[PDB]
Parts: C-alpha cells; structure tokens; sequence
C-alpha cells in the first residue's frame, strides 16, 4: 500500500514590488517595470535633430539682423533654442503680435533671405545709429533699410515689387516713431505721415506717433515691426511719405517640422530623439513627468511621477 | 486571483524555484525533488511580453505646438491656452492611471489562470490513480519512481499501467 | 463491458479574421466586424439636411449682394457648401476679421434681410461702378448703399435707427478708401473724414485711408466691411462726413444647428445624416477615417484606417 | 483563453459543425454523430450582440465647430486651433485602440468560458458513470444508445439507471 | 457570470440569508439549517470596497478657467472656447460610461468567482465522501450530525473518519 | 445507508438595482451606488472659500470706483460672485478687451490700491459729473482723475512714475471722448489730441474721437478704459495733450487660486468645497451633471444624469 505525492506550485522572490490594480492600491508582484520617465540626462543632444543655439540672440533678433546675430544669416534648424540670457543690442523695437511672428518663423524653420533691388530713387539709404554698432561703426539691422531725405526732400514713395516666383515671400518692415518733432523734420522734412503696405489680397496702414518713450540704450525713439506675406501672382505696394524702415528683400516661407523652445540646457554631442527644456530624455517609456514642453518622438506628459506595470505574478512568500 | 490558486489553495510560492514560474514538487521512495514546467511558464511570459510590446517603444512625434509657459499677463487668450493644456494633461493622466490598473489586474488574473490550467492538466492525467488533497498536492496511490514522475511532467504518464494497483489502495477498508 | 464516448467541442471556420487583443497583436477569430468607416460614396446628400450650394459665391458675397449671388437672397440652410472655384465679381473689398463674420453668419443659418428707410437727406444714393455689373448695367452690392454728394455738398450725417423689435439686428456696412486725392474730393467734396457707428453698448470708428492699392478688376480703391449687432431697446447711430458705404437694412440673427463647409463634392438626391467634405458617409460605425471635418450625426474621427471587433470565438483549424 | 478549453485541452474546433458554436460528438454501438448545443451557443451570441448594441448605431450630432484647414499663415490663433484638434484626435484614437483591444480580449475569454460551462454541465450530469479523458471527451462506462445520448444533450439523463453497470466496468481488474 | 455559478448551476439566491453573501444550507437527521461563510463574504466585500476607494473621495481642484456661457456674438474666438469645452465634456462623459461598464462587468465576475472558490474549497474537503449533484449541492454518503456539518463549514472536517462508511454507501449495488 | 445534503449558495434581495455592463444594458444587482451628483442644495456656501458678493456691482465697477461700490475698496476674494441684476451707475464707459481685463483682475484676487502722488502741475484735478453722484454730490470714479484746464490752458503733459518696488504695478487709465466740439475746447482748450502711455517694454497710443453716441444716463460722451502693467525697474510715461482720465495710483497684481463666477444663488453660512452657479454641491461622487462651470474641489462634469456602480453581486430571486 505504497504511495507518492505530487505538489504543483509557483515561484516567489524575496524582493517584490508594489503595484496598483482595480481592487487594490497596494499589492505585491514578483517583478514590475516603470512606465513614467522621470529623469533627464541634463543636456540637449545635437542629434538627430538640427539644433540651433540662439546664444545671446532671440529668433526675432536674428531675423531682423542684430549685429551680434550676423552669424545666424541663412541658417536652417529643426529646433531653435532660445536662451534666457538673450538680449537685444540694437535699435529699440517692438512687434505688434510678437508671439505670432515668432511662431510662424519658428515653424518655417529657415532664415534664408533673398535680396531684391528696390527702386529707392529720391531718398538716402543705409541709415545708421550709434545704438546699433557693427564692427564698432554705427550700423543698423542687416535686413532693414532706414530711409532718409537726400537734398532736404522726401518725396512720396510708391514702389512696386512683384512675386513672379513659385513660392511665398515674407516681407519684414517697420515704422520709425521719432522721439521729438525736430527729429521728424530733420529726418523726413515733413510732418509724420502714414505708411501703407498693400497687396491684391491685403492692406496694412500705420501712423507714426511722435513722442518720447523711456530711453533704452540711450534712444527715446521706437521702431514697430510688421510683416506681409505675398503669394505668387501678387504684388507688394509700399506707399509712404516718411518714417519707413524698408525691407532689403524677403524671407522664404517653408512648411515642416520646425519649432522653437525656451531652455538653458547645454547642447551635447549625443543622440536622442526626444527634447525637453530640461534636456533630452529616453523615449522607451510611454509616459514622462519631466516637462509638458517637448519636441520630437516623446512620451506623453502625465502628472504622476511613477506608474508600475506588473510583469510577474503575485508574490507570496513562505 | 479569480481562480483561487495563487494566494488561494496554493498556500505560498517557492523561492527555491529559479528555473521557471510554475512547476512540480514530489516525494517518493527515491527522495524529494523539484522541476519546472516549461509550457505554463512560457504561456504566462508570452502574454506579458505581448502587453509590453503594445506599451513599450511606441511614441508619438509632435513638433510645433502651443506655448505652455508665459512671462506676461495677457488675459483671455492665455487663459484658453493654459486651459487646453491642463485639460489635455488631466485626460492623459487619467488614461495612464486606468491603463496600469487594468493591465495589472489582468496580469494577476492570467498568471493565476496558468497555475490553474497546469493543475487541471495534471488532474486529468492521473484519472483515478490520485486524489486532490486540497492544497495543490495530489496523493498518488501507487509506487511512483523518478521515471514515473518524469512521465507525468511531460505528459506521457500511462494511467492504465497503475490503475489496478491504485484502485486497490484507494478503496481499501 | 461495453462503453461509449462523448466529446465536447466548438466550431471553426476556414476563413478566419485577425484581430488585436491586450496580449496579442495578431490572433485569429471566426468572425469580426469593422468599426472604422474608411470610404465615402463620393457625393453630398441633399437630405435630410437643407444644403445650399454656393456655386460661384462665397457666403460673404451672398451676404453683401454680389450680382451673381442675387438668387441667394433670403435663403436659409442647415449647411452652406462653399466651392473652391468661387470668386468675387464686384467691387473689391476686404473684411477685418473675415473669419469671424463668416462664422457667425454661417452659424445663424439665414440671409433674411429686412429693408429699413434710412433718412439720407442731403446726399445722393445708389452709387454705381463699372466693376460691379448687374444685367450689364453698372450697379453695386444689393444690400449696401454707396452715398455721394448731391449739389457738390456732403453734410455731416447724424442718422438714427432704433431696434424696437423683439430680436437682434445685424447691420453690415463699409468704408470706401478712394485710390487718389481727386477721387475723394469728387466723391465727397471734402478731405476724408472718420466714420463712427455706435450704440448704447458699443462704438466703432473708422478712418478712410486714401492711397493706391494693386488694381483688381480695374479698381485701385478698396472697401472695408464692418458689422454691428443692435439688441432690443438699443439704437444705431451713424456719424460720418463721407466715404460711407451705408446699409439698406439689417439681417436677422438666429441661433441653431447651421454651419458651413468647404467642399467640391457634387450634391445628389440621396439621404444620409453625416456629411464630410469628401461626401456623405454611413454612420453605422462608431469611428471614421475619412475626414476630421464633419457635419451631422457622424462617427468620430480617428487616425487608424481599420479596427476589427471580434464577433466570434478564437479560430482553431484541425 | 483563461479557462484553457479553447486552444487548450480542446485540441481544435470542428469545421463540420455549422448549426451552432458548441456541441457534442459521440460514438456508440449505433455509429458516430454530431449535434449542437443551443443554450451555450445562444449564451455566447447574446453577450456579443450586447457588445455590438453599445457600440453600433450610437453616434453624436455636431454642427458648427472650428475650422480645421487653413489657406493662410496666421500664427498664434491658428496654432491653438490645430493643437486643439490634434489633441482631440489623438485622445479619441487612443480610446478606439484600447476599446477594441479590451473588447476582443473579453470576447475571446467569454467564448472560452461558455465552452467550459458546457463541459462542467456535462461532467456533473454523468456523476460516476464516466471519466474525463483530458481532451474534452468522456469515456462513458455503459451501453449508450442514441436515445441515451439524446438524454444527456438536453439534460434528462438519469445516472441512477446505469450506475450499477458503470461502476462495475470502471472498477474491474 | 464567467464561472457559471451565480445565475448558472446555482439556480437562484437565498433571500433568507441576511448574515452574509455566501453560505451553506444543509439537511441531516437533526433538521435543516443555514449558516453564512465569512471568508468568501469578506473577500468579495473587500474587493468592492477597493473599487470604491479609488473612485470615491478623490476629486480635482480647479480655480480660474475659461468662460463657458456667452451673452454676445463674437465669432472665431468664442467658437474655439465652446469647442474646447464641448470636446472636454464628451471625452470625460465617455470615460465615465466606459468606467462604470467595465467596473460592473468585473464586479459581477468577481462575486461569481468567490462563489466558485467556496464550491471548490468544499468539494476538495469532502474528497471521496460526497458527490456533486450538479446544482451546487453535495450528497454526503455518511451520517452527518450538526457538529460534523460545523466541521465542514470552518475547515476542520476529517474525511478519513467517515471514508469507510462513505465508500460503502457510494459503491453499493 | 444514511446520507446528508450540503447546498452552497449566495444571498439575494427583494429590491435590486439595474446597472449597465459591457455585454448588457440592463442587469440587476443586489446593491449599487450613484456616481453622478445631480442635485444642488441651492445656495453658495461662504466657507471654506472667501466669497465676495458683488451685489449691484460688476468687478470692473468696483475696480474703477463706481460710488455704489466704494465698500469694495481693497477687498480680497477667492471667488468673486457677479449678479445678473448688476448695473453701472456712473460715467458711461467701455473697455477694449473687457473680457481680458475682467479675467486678469479676477485671477489676481485683490483690489488693493496704493495711491501715488502724480505731479499734475498746470492742470485742474478731480473733475466731476452729474451722472456719477457720491453722497448726492457730483463726483467721479474713486480711482480715476479727470483732468481739465486751469487758467484756460492745458499744457503738454510728460509725467513720469517709476516702479522701484519688488512687485508689478497695474495701472488703470482712460480716454475721454467728448460728445461735441464745444465740449472738447471748453474742457481742454485745444482740438482733441492723442494720448500715449509707454514703458521701456510697451507703448499704447489712443486717439480721442469726438462725436455723439446714444445717450446713457443723460451723457452723450464716452470713456474708454485701458490698462498697463509696469514691471520692476521699468517706468510709466504718460504723454497727453488733453482728454486724459488719469490714474490716482496702481493696483497690486497677485498670482493664485482666485477667479470669478456669474450666479444668482444666495450666499449661506454653510461649508462646501465645490461651488457651481446653481449653488454648492457635495463632492463625494466623481462626476456631476449640475453645471459645467465649477470652482474648487469639484466632481467632473458629464452629460449623463445617472451612472450606477454595482456594489453587490447579481440578484437572482427564487
Ligand atoms: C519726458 O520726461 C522724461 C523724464 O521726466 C524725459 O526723459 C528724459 O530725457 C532726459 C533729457 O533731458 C534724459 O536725461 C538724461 O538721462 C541720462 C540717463 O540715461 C543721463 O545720464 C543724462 O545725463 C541726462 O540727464 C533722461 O534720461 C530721459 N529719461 C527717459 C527718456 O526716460 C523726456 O525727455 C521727456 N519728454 C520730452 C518729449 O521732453
Ligand atoms: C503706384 O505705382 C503703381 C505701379 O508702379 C501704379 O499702379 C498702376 O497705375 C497705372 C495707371 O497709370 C496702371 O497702368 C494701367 O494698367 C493696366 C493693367 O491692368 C494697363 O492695361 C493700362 O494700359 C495701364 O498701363 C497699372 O495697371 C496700375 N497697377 C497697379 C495699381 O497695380 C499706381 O497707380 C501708383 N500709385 C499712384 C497713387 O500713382
Ligand atoms: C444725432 O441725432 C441724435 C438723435 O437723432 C441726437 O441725440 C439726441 O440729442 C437730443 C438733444 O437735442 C436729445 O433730446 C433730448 O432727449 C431726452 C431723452 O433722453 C429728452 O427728454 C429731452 O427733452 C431732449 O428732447 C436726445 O435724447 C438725444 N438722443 C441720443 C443721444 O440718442 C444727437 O444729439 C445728434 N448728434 C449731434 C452731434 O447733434
Ligand atoms: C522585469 O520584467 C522586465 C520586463 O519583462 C524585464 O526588463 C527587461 O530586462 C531584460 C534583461 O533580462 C532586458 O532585455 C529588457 O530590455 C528589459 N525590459 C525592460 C522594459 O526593462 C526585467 O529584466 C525583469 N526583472 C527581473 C529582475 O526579472
Ligand atoms: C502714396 O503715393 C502717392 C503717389 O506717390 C502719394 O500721392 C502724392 O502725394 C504727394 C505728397 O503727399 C502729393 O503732393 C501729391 O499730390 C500726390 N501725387 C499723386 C500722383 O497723387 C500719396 O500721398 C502716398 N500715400 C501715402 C499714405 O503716403
Ligand atoms: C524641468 O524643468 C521645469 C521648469 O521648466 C520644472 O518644472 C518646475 O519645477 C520648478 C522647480 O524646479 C517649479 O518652480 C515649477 O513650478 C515647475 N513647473 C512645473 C510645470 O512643474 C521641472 O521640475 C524640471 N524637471 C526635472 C526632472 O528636472
Ligand atoms: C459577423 O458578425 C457580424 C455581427 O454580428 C454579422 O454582421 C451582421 O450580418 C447580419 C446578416 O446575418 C446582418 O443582419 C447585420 O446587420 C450584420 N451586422 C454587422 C455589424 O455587420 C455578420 O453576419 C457575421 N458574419 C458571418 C460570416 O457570420
Ligand atoms: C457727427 O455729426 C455731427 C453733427 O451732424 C458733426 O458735427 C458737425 O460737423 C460739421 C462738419 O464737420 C461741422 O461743421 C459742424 O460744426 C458740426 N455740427 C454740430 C451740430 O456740432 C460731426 O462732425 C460728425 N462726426 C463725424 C466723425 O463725422
Ligand atoms: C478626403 O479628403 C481629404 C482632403 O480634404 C483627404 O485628406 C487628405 O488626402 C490628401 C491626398 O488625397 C492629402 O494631400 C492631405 O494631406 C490629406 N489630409 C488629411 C488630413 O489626411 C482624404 O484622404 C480624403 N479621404 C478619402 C477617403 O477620400
Ligand atoms: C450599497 O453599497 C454602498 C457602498 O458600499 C453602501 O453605501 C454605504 O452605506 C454605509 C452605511 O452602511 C455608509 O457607511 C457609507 O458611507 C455608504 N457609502 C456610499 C458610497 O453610499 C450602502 O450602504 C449599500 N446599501 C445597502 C442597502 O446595502
Ligand atoms: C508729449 O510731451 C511733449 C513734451 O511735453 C509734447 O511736446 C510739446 O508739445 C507742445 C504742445 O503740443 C508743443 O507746442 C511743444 O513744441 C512740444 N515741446 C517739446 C519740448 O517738444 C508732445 O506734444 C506730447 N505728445 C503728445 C502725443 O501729447
Ligand atoms: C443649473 O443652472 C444651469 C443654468 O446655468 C442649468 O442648465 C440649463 O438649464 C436651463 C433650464 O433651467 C436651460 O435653459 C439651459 O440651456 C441649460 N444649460 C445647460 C448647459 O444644460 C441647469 O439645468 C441647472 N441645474 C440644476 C440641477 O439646477
Ligand atoms: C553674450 O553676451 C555676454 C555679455 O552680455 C558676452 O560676455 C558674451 O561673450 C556674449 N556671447 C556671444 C556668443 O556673443
Ligand atoms: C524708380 O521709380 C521712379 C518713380 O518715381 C521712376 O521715375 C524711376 O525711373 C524708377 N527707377 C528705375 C531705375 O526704374
Ligand atoms: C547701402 O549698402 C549696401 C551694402 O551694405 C550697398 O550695396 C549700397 O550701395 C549702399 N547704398 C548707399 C546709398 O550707399
Ligand atoms: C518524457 O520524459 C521521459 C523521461 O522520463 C522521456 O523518456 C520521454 O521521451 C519524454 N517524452 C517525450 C520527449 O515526448
Ligand atoms: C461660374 O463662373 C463660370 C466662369 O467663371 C461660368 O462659366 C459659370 O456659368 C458660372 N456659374 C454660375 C452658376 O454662375
Ligand atoms: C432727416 O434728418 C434731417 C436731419 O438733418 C431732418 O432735418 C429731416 O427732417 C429728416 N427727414 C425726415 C423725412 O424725417
Ligand atoms: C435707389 O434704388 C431703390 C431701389 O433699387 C429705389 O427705391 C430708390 O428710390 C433709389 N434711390 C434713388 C435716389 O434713386
Ligand atoms: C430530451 O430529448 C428526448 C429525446 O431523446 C425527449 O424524449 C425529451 O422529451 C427531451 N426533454 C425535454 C423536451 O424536456
Ligand atoms: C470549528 O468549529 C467547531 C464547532 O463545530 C469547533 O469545535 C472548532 O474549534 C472550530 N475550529 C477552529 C476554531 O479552528
Ligand atoms: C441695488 O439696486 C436696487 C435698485 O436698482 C436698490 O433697490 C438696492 O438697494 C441696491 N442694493 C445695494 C446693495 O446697493
Ligand atoms: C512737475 O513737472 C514739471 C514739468 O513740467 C516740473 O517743472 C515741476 O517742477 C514738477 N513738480 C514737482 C513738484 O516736482
Ligand atoms: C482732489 O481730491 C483729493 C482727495 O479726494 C485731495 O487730496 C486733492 O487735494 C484734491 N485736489 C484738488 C486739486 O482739489
């Protein structure tokens, strides 16, 4: 009357992990894996995305032609990285809808600039100022042309420029607001008159407003920046009597995967597809708690700092 | 578990079992041994790897989006941008919380299921030659040498060989 | 010692279908059903929604009274369908916040127009232009009144119109921007002066800007369109000295299920509740991959082109 | 399946069974036959139809919304409109992917469950007159004519009638 | 239920049972009695309370948001604000509908599971001294006084004491 | 040959509840619990949030200093409650981007006002009007200063005010639009001239527009309100020649959990963390069907009015 015994069973481990389920906020399993990326290496990887470090320059300063940003001329980028240390070091300016211009340029992803020979007859070109020095000599925004009188006269400008190309043209121009009446007349020999940049499909008119603003870099005047997009078959019509900061050409507009990010993280020679303002992070996990701002193939941001996915059975010690 | 095997009628796991997730322990005239079952172990592992493949390595490319930090007070438009992003983050945070809870509940249930399948598999093999003691162990009512235990472990145990011996030992007064 | 055998089992089929589960990206079941609608019949069904085919006319052109859009006067619609072939064939115009006016009119769902006898004493009415021909004779927007001098004089207009009704009134008006100084004076005998349309609850003032724009349909001038909503008990006050393109009445504003869609799909005599720019699609399925733009009872748009729902057990061939 | 019947101890399905989803095959002195079980078949079908009713035929009326295609560059406001719609589409796409995965896992589990219920139902009917062979088949230890098989199929089989005959054949040396 | 016990081989519930969710009814020479099983009852209750803790008492603080009712026609910007809020509400409404459906399906399955665990527990206790009648009731083949029924209810029933008596009554011609 | 019987079973109840599952829209369980809060107590609880009942005053009226809102000076709040009965009882005014000013003030959560001694030499201060009575005597907005000529002269104002503090300053100012030419000259002795409020980082210029608007409280003129935020180290520069409604100081700007709500529910002495325009509601449940507008720790709004969560097994009567 001999017998035997056969017991079925499962394994267990001495170091289990707590996970959540539908019915239990704390249940221990043999193994788990983290689904939330919570740490950053620290630095932004210069690959595989084309990074452009703005250094002391904002995107708009490089666009206009701030002398300290001349190295940026005609550069492309997948991601433009603006630094908090940045500062404008040229003629004081403001942009109505600054955020929108910054966005559409960042989304375009290029600063390619083609020069066009505008017919400025009867006017002086290449105006300069002591507040915008280039090579220690008085200069101006590299992509803008400060127009002034020639023989103490400033005639009505009615200039034309057609877009006979296959692509769109982005024109950046501005209006000068002299700080005093005497400056208006010594610059344009006339009382401030409105400017009008128009196309077959649009129309923008601006009034120069003379008056003193708080001085910045020893300048009580101001420049206001505007932009116009001219599509193929359309024409750019400038209609001014003074105070015009004219364009020297146009920028190309592209459509793609480019953008811009505010960050103070250093650029390194590594390879990572996901970029946050804190630096690049791995993207093996489906979620991340590092930063809501991301660029590239990134995990989705969530508020939890940890989420354990069970990869083993329940742990039952002896 | 919904089958009552793991943390159920199986009182606890075996830390000495390192070559598999499920297996057999036996006692006979030749001693006491342990061996892992490969099929049930591999069934649970493959299902869990299937979960991971869906969740790991698959991310989404986003490039130009909206601004999410602001240095100036703007009012209406800024309120909408903050609200949109806050709404988005809360919904994804909810998805992540529910996903892990559901996945973990299912993982615990499926590993309990594989334990029960092996138990059922073994019970049917033994037919009338063994009885379930209630704690995942079978009393086998015949001499069971190591080669006979091996035959049960890889599904070649022939119950007719020992049936006469087993029925006599089960139904003795 | 006779016996019998009883085997339990399940069916299987020779042509199974692959579906996804939580643990398996490819598992075959006996039958499944598609949950993503991915195909369009091609055409928009004129039922059960009241469709209005814009043909050569945009919504704004019908609103203003472009001669080729006179058949649209006082029409209603559930969905207004704009065509890409559309073009303006009247006086050149632009609308500040064009998108918003287009939206609120589309959401209102009607072009019902009531005429009101404005008291235009001391001025000539019914101004015409060769660029806006109706029946081969020079005309203008059917809902706008181009005012001009009478006996070489244009007095200050200070006209009143009260909303003693139970509903809101939508007023569409405009400002003329003559292309030259001589045109301003031969039209209004005065230098361009600002217009001011006001109510108890609002105030809009516009400055006419004389100057040449690129010619369109042989017209260097421009008209700028504005709108005002006057609620019950309120009053419309027009205060101009020239350059006024006045209203001949007001539009009714309604609240409902109306909207507008851009599409080039033909209208057909079928019945389908869901409309996309690609055409009407069935709405039996819960999701669709046809177009993110929809109107009516439609499936929700998703990026997947297929999602199989298992409607049978796992398939296990012999 | 979590019960180990379909694609488990049931080796494969029957393509020759076209009148139901589950059923019985038998062999006796009168031949070999096949018949479908209506209750288990109808239980699985009704549960699946219940899933379809929730998912099919129920859609949402939307009329005036936002613009989703743009012909001009506008900047900030346009970025928000694109972002809102992109955010929406991704969340609904996620819901659709998770829904189908969960529903399909549940459908496979519930059809495996109905197979197991029928197996359990039949096992209890036979009491001590039959033994489970391990592959979904029962060895019945008594003469079983066609009318006796029929009685098992619609739940009127009286085990006491054959118990004496069956116990003698089971416990013979 | 996926185990086929509740609304399955258990024909109906007991309204006379008010001291627990699961239990035992018996008949012996001393009469007919009813008693509740505490462990299975507490297992189901604790799982359901676990669901409630996750869902109850946990809400989200929101303060300054966007406007959601409008007294004037504004056009584009207003359309986006209405759309954002409508999009949000539909996604949360979907989450709430799916959550309750999934939770309720799981709650019905887990209470059916606890019924089956108790049935399995009891079946193994009785070993060869009882037979399953098919409707959740066991025929016990030996004299079973109230103290013997009590021993089965709290897991101290010694089957060897009655095995000889039971086998004789089961295998009598 | 004696035997016994042991039946296993489950409980049932005479009053079950219907719930939904994945496979069944109507299945009865022994017990359930409601997850959607659908009822409101009726009133807003004055605890634990600091409620500020606006009564007859809007937030802007309290900000400007409408006499009937003087009791609100320097008040804080977690939630500001505006009533539909509210009305302006002072000088008629309008705010460009009214919604944004209302929002940023509501989010700031305070009306703390510091007075600053602006140097208004050569001008008369404390202008009054019969439409804005305080204590039955003609007065004005308590936080605005209506400037007028002194000895029939109004010189060019070029005033300065620096923000040498550690926090931001919110300045509320306005522009007067006289209803007639004679009013402009008897007020400022000159033709209406533009105003210019500027900082190192911003610039706002406004043109007064003379002309009659529909009379409100017997006033054909109008005031337009503007605001400026001056950050530390920056300066406020006002540059006007008349028509200036100047500030008497600045408001503090804070960042926190404050907001505003439109409601006509009475305030009561109860304690409830969730506030809706319908009143406070319990927040034990995870969802609510009361109102999409909420403040505080609230359940999330859903369209369903009921959702039963099963808290018991399936109910199977005998
Ligand atoms: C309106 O008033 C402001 C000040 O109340 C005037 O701005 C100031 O113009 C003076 C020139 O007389 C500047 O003084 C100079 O300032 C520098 C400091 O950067 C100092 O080093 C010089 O020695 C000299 O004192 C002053 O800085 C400047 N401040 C500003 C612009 O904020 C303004 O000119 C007046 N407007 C008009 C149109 O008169
Ligand atoms: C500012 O300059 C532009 C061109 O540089 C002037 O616009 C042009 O005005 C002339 C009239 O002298 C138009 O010439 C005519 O054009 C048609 C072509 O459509 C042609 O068939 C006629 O025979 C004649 O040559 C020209 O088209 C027109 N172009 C525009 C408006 O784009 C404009 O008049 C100048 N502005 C002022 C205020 O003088
Ligand atoms: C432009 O025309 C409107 C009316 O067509 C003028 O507004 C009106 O001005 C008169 C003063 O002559 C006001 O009349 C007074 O009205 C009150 C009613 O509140 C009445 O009780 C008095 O006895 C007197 O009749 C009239 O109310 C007022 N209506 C408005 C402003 O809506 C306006 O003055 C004209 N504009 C110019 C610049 O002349
Ligand atoms: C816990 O489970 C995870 C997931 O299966 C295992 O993580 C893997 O570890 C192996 C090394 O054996 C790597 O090849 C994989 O790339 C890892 N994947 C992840 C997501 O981390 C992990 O090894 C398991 N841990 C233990 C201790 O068994
Ligand atoms: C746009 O250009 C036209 C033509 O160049 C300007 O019109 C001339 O303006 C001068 C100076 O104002 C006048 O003296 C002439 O009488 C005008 N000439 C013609 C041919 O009409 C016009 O002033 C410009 N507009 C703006 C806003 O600068
Ligand atoms: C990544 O950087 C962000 C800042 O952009 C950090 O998020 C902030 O953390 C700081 C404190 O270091 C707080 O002052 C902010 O209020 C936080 N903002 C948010 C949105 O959380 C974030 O903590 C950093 N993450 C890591 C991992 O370094
Ligand atoms: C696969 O399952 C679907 C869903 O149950 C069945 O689709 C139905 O087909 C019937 C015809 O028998 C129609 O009455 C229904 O309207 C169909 N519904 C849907 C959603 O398509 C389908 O018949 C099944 N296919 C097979 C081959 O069995
Ligand atoms: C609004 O209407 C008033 C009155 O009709 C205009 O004021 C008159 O304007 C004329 C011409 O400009 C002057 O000569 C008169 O002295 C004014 N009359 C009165 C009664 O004041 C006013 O100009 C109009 N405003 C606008 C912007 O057109
Ligand atoms: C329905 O029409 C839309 C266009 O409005 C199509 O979506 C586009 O497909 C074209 C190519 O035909 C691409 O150029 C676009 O980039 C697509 N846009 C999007 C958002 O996908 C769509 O493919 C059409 N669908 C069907 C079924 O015909
Ligand atoms: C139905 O189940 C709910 C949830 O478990 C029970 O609700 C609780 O009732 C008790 C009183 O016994 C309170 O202590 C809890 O605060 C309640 N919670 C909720 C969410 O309501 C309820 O008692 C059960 N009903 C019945 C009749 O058994
Ligand atoms: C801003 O202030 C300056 C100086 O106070 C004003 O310029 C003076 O204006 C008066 C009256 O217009 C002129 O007569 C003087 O010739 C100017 N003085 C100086 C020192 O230039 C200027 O007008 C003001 N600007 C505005 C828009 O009001
Ligand atoms: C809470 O108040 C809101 C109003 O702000 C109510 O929602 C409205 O109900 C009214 C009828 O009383 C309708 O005219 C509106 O169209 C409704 N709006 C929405 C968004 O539903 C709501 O019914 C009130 N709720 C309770 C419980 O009193
Ligand atoms: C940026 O500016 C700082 C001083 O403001 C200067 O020291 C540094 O060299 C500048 N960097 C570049 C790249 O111009
Ligand atoms: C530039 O434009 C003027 C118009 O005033 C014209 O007279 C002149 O010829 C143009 N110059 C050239 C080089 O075409
Ligand atoms: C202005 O400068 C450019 C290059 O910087 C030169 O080509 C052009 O001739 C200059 N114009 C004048 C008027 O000096
Ligand atoms: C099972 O194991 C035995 C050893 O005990 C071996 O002899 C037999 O071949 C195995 N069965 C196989 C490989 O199918
Ligand atoms: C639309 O315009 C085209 C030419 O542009 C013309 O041939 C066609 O007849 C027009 N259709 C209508 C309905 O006016
Ligand atoms: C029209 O308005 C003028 C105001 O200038 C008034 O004199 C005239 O009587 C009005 N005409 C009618 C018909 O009321
Ligand atoms: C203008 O035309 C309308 C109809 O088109 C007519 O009733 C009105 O009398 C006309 N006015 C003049 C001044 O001719
Ligand atoms: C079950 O089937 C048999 C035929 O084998 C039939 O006689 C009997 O009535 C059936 N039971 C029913 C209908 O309840
Ligand atoms: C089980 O119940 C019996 C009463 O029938 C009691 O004597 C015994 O001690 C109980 N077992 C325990 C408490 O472990
Ligand atoms: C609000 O205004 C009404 C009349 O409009 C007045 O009766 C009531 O007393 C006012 N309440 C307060 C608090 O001023
Ligand atoms: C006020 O400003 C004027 C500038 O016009 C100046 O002359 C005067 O001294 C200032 N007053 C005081 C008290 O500083
Ligand atoms: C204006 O009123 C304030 C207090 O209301 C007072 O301090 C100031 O002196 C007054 N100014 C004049 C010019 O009366």
């Amino acid at each position: 009357a001999s017998t035997a015994t056969l017991c079925l069973g499962h394994h267990a481990v001495p170091n289990g992990t707590i996970v959540k389920t539908i019915t239990n906020d704390q249940i221990e399993v043999t193994n788990a894996t983290e689904l939330v990326q919570s740490s950053s290496t620290g630095g932004i990887c210069d690959s595989p995305h084309q990074i452009l470090d703005g250094e002391n320059c904002t995107l708009i300063d490089a666009l206009l032609g701030d002398p300290q940003c001349d190295g940026f001329q005609n550069k492309k980028w997948d991601l433009f990285v603006e630094r908090s240390k940045a500062y404008s070091n040229c003629y004081p300016y403001d942009v109505p809808d600054y955020a929108s211009l910054r966005s559409l340029v960042a989304s375009s992803g290029t600063l390619e600039f083609n020069n066009e020979s505008f017919n400025w007859t009867g006017v002086t070109q290449n105006g300069t100022s002591s507040s915008c020095k280039r090579r220690s000599n008085n200069s101006f925004f590299s992509r803008l042309n400060w127009l002034t009188h020639l023989k103490f006269k400033y005639p009505a400008l009615n200039v034309t420029m057609p877009n006979n190309e296959k692509f769109d043209k982005l024109y950046i121009w501005g209006v000068h607001h002299p700080g005093t009446n005497n400056d208006q007349i010594s610059l344009y020999t006339q009382a401030s008159g409105r400017i009008t940049v128009s196309t077959k499909r649009s129309q923008q008119t601006v009034i120069p407003n003379i008056g003193s603003r708080p001085r910045v870099r020893d300048i009580p005047s101001r420049i206001s920046i505007y932009w116009t997009i001219v599509k193929p078959g359309d024409i750019l019509l400038i209609n001014s009597t003074g105070n015009l900061i004219a364009p020297r050409g146009y920028f190309k507009i592209r459509s793609g995967k480019s953008s811009i990010m505010r960050s103070d993280a250093p650029i390194g020679k590594c390879n990572s597809e996901c970029i946050t303002p804190n630096g690049s992070i791995p993207n093996d996990k489906p979620f991340q708690n590092v930063n809501r701002i991301t660029y590239g193939a990134c995990p989705r941001y969530v508020k939890q700092n940890t989420l354990k996915l069970a990869t083993g059975m329940r742990n039952v010690p002896e | 578990g919904i089958f009552g095997a793991i943390a159920g009628f199986i009182e606890n796991g075996w830390e000495g079992m390192v070559d598999g997730w499920y297996g057999f322990r036996h006692q006979n005239s030749e001693g006491i041994g342990q061996a892992a079952d490969l099929k049930s172990t591999q069934a649970a592992i493959n299902q869990i790897n299937g979960k991971l493949n869906r969740l790991i390595g698959k991310t989404n490319e986003k490039f130009h989006q909206i601004e999410k930090e602001f240095s100036e007070v703007e009012g209406r438009i800024q309120d909408l941008e903050k609200y949109v992003e806050d709404t988005k983050i809360d919904l994804w945070s909810y998805n992540a919380e529910l996903l892990v809870a559901l996945e973990n509940q299912h993982t615990i249930d499926l590993t309990d299921s594989e334990m029960n399948k092996l138990f059922e598999r073994t019970k049917k093999q033994l037919r009338e030659n063994a009885e379930d003691m209630g704690n995942g162990c079978f009393k086998i009512y015949h001499k069971c040498d190591n080669a006979c235990i091996g035959s049960i472990r890889n599904g070649t145990y022939d119950h007719d060989v020992y049936r006469d011996e087993a029925l006599n030992n089960r139904f003795q007064i």
